[PDB]
């Protein structure tokens, strides 16, 4: 069996430059025969399926843009895009077709852009989720960068920990920033037991984190 | 030109079958070759199988004898069979057209299949309205909240997609089972709530589809 283990990981890097992976097969993907070798690259965007880029090691696909380049033989290649543009964000794999197809781990590039702040919205419980038993607060940090970002939610001014499920949003590809949603889940009981509910997005571009909240009253 | 659509279950239990469908457009599934690729939640590809235009089959070592492939070229069709199901045949499923080495490779959107006993259960969607007099500006998000269902997927899209611009649909979290969602959507105060916002959530697995408008809290 081939294995194809690709590198780096994951790669960020700012709009215009120009970046590289390494795809390195188990053995020699070059067969004497068609004298060709047998490797393709395949991109994914966030949320779509994947398209080939290239075939044999180095021949562009039918609309595939310049600035990305194949190389190599036998058993190491690389990829290259000239300028990395914003649409480029996703992840990208190589694929082996001179035995039973094998797929690299993947390569995720992503895009560097300036700080930016959440834009935060608190959300108490619907009025229809409490008929159910059920009181979840909802809060939304949008368009910020860069991803790690921190969220504390703090019922009646204490810090509570159980209850909380967090998403990330993929990179935006417009605006190279991320969103999340923070969500405290209670029960209609411990809910309406207190007061004071907020939601708390302590980030590196501000000293002081970003705080909204209300009070059901 | 060239489509390919994949239909399968979406929940199918351990140790039961999944029988998955590849219907093409615009080509003959004799002159092309049509392969399986699957991809588990957050992780890498793994091809599956091809079946070649003369017929022949190959499959991928893994699943040496619990993955078949067919095909009907009067129903313009391909099927991928799995037996003796795991866990970790959760994946989304895609068949793509292939050629020997060339031009051509082009990948369906792929289908979502989890293999669980767990019973599929539809969700509950609630309004995320504003805190009615809190916060007035230039911008206003509002959200949907679609918890306690499985499996996934769920789709979410604002005024039966006319609003797509400033969405944020979150992914999903799995909470004891059970999964979890939200989705923000951020416009004008000149719009809401003079004209009107409704988030559309379907549920495929269900069979269901839920509307509801965002009103004034
Ligand atoms: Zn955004
Ligand atoms: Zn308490
Ligand atoms: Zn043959
Ligand atoms: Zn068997
Ligand atoms: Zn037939």
């Amino acid at each position: 069996d081939i294995q194809m283990t690709q590198s780096p990981s994951s790669l960020a890097v700012s709009p215009g430059e120009k970046v590289t992976m390494s795809c390195r097969s188990s053995q020699s993907l070059f067969n004497s025969r068609t004298r060709k070798n047998y490797l393709a690259w395949y991109q994914q965007k966030p949320g779509q399926s994947p398209t080939k880029l290239i075939y044999w090691a180095s021949t562009r696909e039918s609309g595939v843009p310049d600035r990305f380049t194949g190389s190599g033989s036998g058993t190491d290649f690389t990829l290259t895009i000239s300028s990395v543009q914003a649409e480029d964000l996703a992840i990208y794999y190589c694929k082996q077709s001179y035995d039973l197809p094998t797929f690299g781990a993947g390569t995720k590039l992503e895009l560097k852009r300036s700080d930016a702040a959440p834009t935060v919205s608190i959300f108490p419980p619907s009025s229809e989720q409490l008929t159910s038993g059920g009181a979840s607060v909802v809060c939304f940090l949008n368009n910020f960068y860069p991803k790690d970002i921190n969220v504390k939610w703090k019922i009646d001014g204490s810090e509570r920990q159980n209850g909380v499920l967090n998403s990330w949003t993929d990179q935006d590809s417009k605006d190279s920033t991320y969103s999340m949603s923070s969500t405290l889940t209670l029960t209609k009981d411990e809910y309406e037991r207190h007061n004071s509910y907020t939601c708390e997005a302590t980030h590196k571009t501000s000293t002081s984190p970003i705080v909204k909240s209300f009070n059901r009253n | 030109e060239v489509m390919l659509v994949e239909s399968g279950p979406g929940l199918v239990a351990p140790s039961q079958s999944l029988s998955i469908t590849c219907t093409v457009s615009g080509f003959s599934l004799s002159d092309y070759g049509v392969s399986w690729i699957r991809q588990p939640p957050g992780k890498g590809l793994e091809w599956l199988g091809v079946i070649w235009g003369d017929g022949s089959t190959y499959y991928a070592s893994a699943l040496k004898f619990r993955l078949t492939i067919s095909k009907d070229s009067s129903k313009s069709q391909v099927f991928l069979n799995m037996h003796s199901l795991q866990t970790d045949d959760s994946a989304m499923y895609y068949c793509a057209k292939h050629t020997y080495g060339g031009p051509g490779d082009s990948w369906g959107q792929g289908t979502s299949v989890t293999v669980s006993s767990a019973s599929t259960t539809p969700p509950s969607v609630f309004p995320l309205a504003p805190g009615s007099a809190a916060q007035t500006n230039s911008m206003v998000t509002l959200g949907c909240l679609v918890k306690g269902y499985f499996p996934e997927p769920v789709t979410v899209t604002w005024n039966s997609g006319s609003l797509s611009s400033g969405v944020h649909t979150f992914p999903a979290v799995l909470q004891s089972d059970l999964y979890t969602l939200s989705s923000s959507v951020t416009v004008p105060s000149s719009p809401r709530p003079s004209e009107t916002v409704t988030c559309n959530v379907a549920h495929p697995a269900s069979s269901t589809k839920v509307d509801k408008k965002i009103v004034p809290r």
